[PDB]
């Protein structure tokens, strides 16, 4: 229903999220993974004002532009990601509630039949493995 | 000659741009919508608003817990069949 | 088959929010579902600590979270405020009070020592 | 709706192995999901009763 801003400082108890959070430095305000995905795919036409195969379609074959420009879609993606990183899963069923990230990770562990003491004793190792996989 | 605005999907004749933001009724395209609104009588075009702005207060040792609840009743509608016909 | 003849744990599949019940009704060439769901309300801030160290050993909640208003620590559920005094029945011990991060000292209350 | 805004108990639905969470990204005419999964490792024998 709403849009959630990213937290001012990116510290989450050893976890690293630079590769997926929005990057203010770039003009497009897109995460590096999003930028790589954008660059990899080669698109032909996007409905922009036209004036060589695309030029040969002056026979009533036109391409309308999508309603949502692919700049505000990034805003939705950022909103969902910020909500799921700063509020667990409670923002999908009511008013969002804050909660520290390690507690959320411990409860997700407890979901699959592993007691949270495992996380609270191997936090640093888990964070390093997550960072390496994301890298 | 008057009230001519150029968009990313062709220019629009008969409307005036507005710098506010509203949930939009008639989708024009490329993130531009239009609607009938007062100033008293005119058709305006503007950029859509994605939603109401909000923020959270994430912190190292802060949690939020509710103290009350509410039972709600929504609704859902689904077609199951169409009319039978023969020729 | 899922929402009506049972209770669904899937999210947003049977109504919006946590799912309680469903009721079917018929319509011309269609069906209409009424979903009865549960949604939380006004909330409060609290200060938390992932574990409690009573006697050189860690302590974890059996089911709930640790909170404190401004002077006392309590264990509560996840979706409704209900503070209770922390005893050895609500916690299980695993650790040595040296490896976890953010643990606070406090103390616990034995239920059999008074007897 | 399921994998992102919650945790899913369906086997081999939100990633291979036990599921922990997911993160979405947007690509031209599509979406890309990153699933974080939990997988066991080296094991040992034991005698059971
Ligand atoms: C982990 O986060 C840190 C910042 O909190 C990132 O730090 C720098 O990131 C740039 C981006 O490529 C690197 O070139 C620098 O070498 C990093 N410096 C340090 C001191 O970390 C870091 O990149 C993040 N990790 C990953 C894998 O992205
Ligand atoms: C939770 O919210 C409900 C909202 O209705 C509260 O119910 C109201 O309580 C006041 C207090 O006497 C009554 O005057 C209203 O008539 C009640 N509303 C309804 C619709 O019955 C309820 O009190 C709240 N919970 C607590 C613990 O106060
Ligand atoms: C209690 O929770 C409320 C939210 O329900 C917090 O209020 C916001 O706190 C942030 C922290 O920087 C501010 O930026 C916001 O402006 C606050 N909201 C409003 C409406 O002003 C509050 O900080 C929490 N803590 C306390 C002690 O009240
Ligand atoms: C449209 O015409 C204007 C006239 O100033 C020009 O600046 C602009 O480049 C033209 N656009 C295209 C796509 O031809
Ligand atoms: C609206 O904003 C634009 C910049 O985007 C500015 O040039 C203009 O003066 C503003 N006011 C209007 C169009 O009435
Ligand atoms: C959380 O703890 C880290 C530990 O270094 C600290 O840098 C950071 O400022 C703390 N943030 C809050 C909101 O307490
Ligand atoms: C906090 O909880 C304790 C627990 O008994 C209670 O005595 C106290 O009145 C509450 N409020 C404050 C402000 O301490
Ligand atoms: C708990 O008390 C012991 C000694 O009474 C002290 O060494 C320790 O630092 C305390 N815990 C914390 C988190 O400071």
């Amino acid at each position: 229903k709403q849009i959630y801003k990213t937290p001012p400082i990116k510290y989450f108890g050893g976890f690293n999220f630079s590769q997926i959070l929005p990057d203010p430095s770039k003009p497009s305000k897109r995460s590096p993974i999003e930028d790589l995905l954008f660059n990899k795919v080669t698109l032909a036409d996007a409905g922009f004002i036209k004036q060589l195969i695309c030029a040969q379609k002056f026979n009533g074959l036109t391409v309308l532009p999508p309603l949502l420009t692919d700049e505000m879609i990034a805003q939705y993606t950022s909103a969902l990601l910020a909500g799921t990183i700063t509020s667990g899963w409670t923002f999908g069923a009511g008013p969002a509630l804050q909660i520290p990230f390690p507690m959320q990770m411990a409860y997700r562990f407890n979901g699959i039949g592993v007691t949270q003491n495992v996380l609270y004793e191997n936090q640093k190792l888990i964070a390093n493995q997550f960072n390496s996989a994301i890298g | 000659g008057s009230n001519v605005f150029q968009t990313r999907a062709g220019c629009l004749i008969g409307a005036e741009y507005v710098n506010n933001s509203y949930e939009c009724d008639i989708p024009i395209g490329a993130g531009i919508c239009a609607s009938y609104q007062t100033q008293s009588q005119s058709i305006i075009a503007y950029t859509m608003s994605l939603g109401a702005e909000n923020s959270v207060a994430y912190s190292n040792n802060s949690i939020a817990i509710p103290t009350n609840f509410t039972i709600s009743v929504t609704t859902e509608i689904l077609p199951v069949s169409m009319t039978k016909t023969s020729v | 088959s899922e929402c009506v003849l049972g209770q669904s744990k899937r999210v947003d599949f049977c109504g919006k929010g946590y799912h309680l019940m469903s009721f079917p009704q018929s319509a011309p060439h269609g069906v209409v579902f009424l979903h009865v769901t549960y949604v939380p309300a006004q909330e409060k801030n609290f200060t938390t600590a992932p574990a409690i160290c009573h006697d050189g050993k860690a302590h974890f909640p059996r089911e709930g979270v640790f909170v404190s208003n401004g002077t006392h620590w309590f264990v509560t559920q996840r979706n409704f405020y209900e503070p209770q005094i922390i005893t050895t029945d609500n916690t299980f011990v695993s650790g040595n009070c040296d490896v976890v991060i953010g643990i606070v000292n406090n103390t616990v209350y034995d239920p059999l020592q008074p007897e």
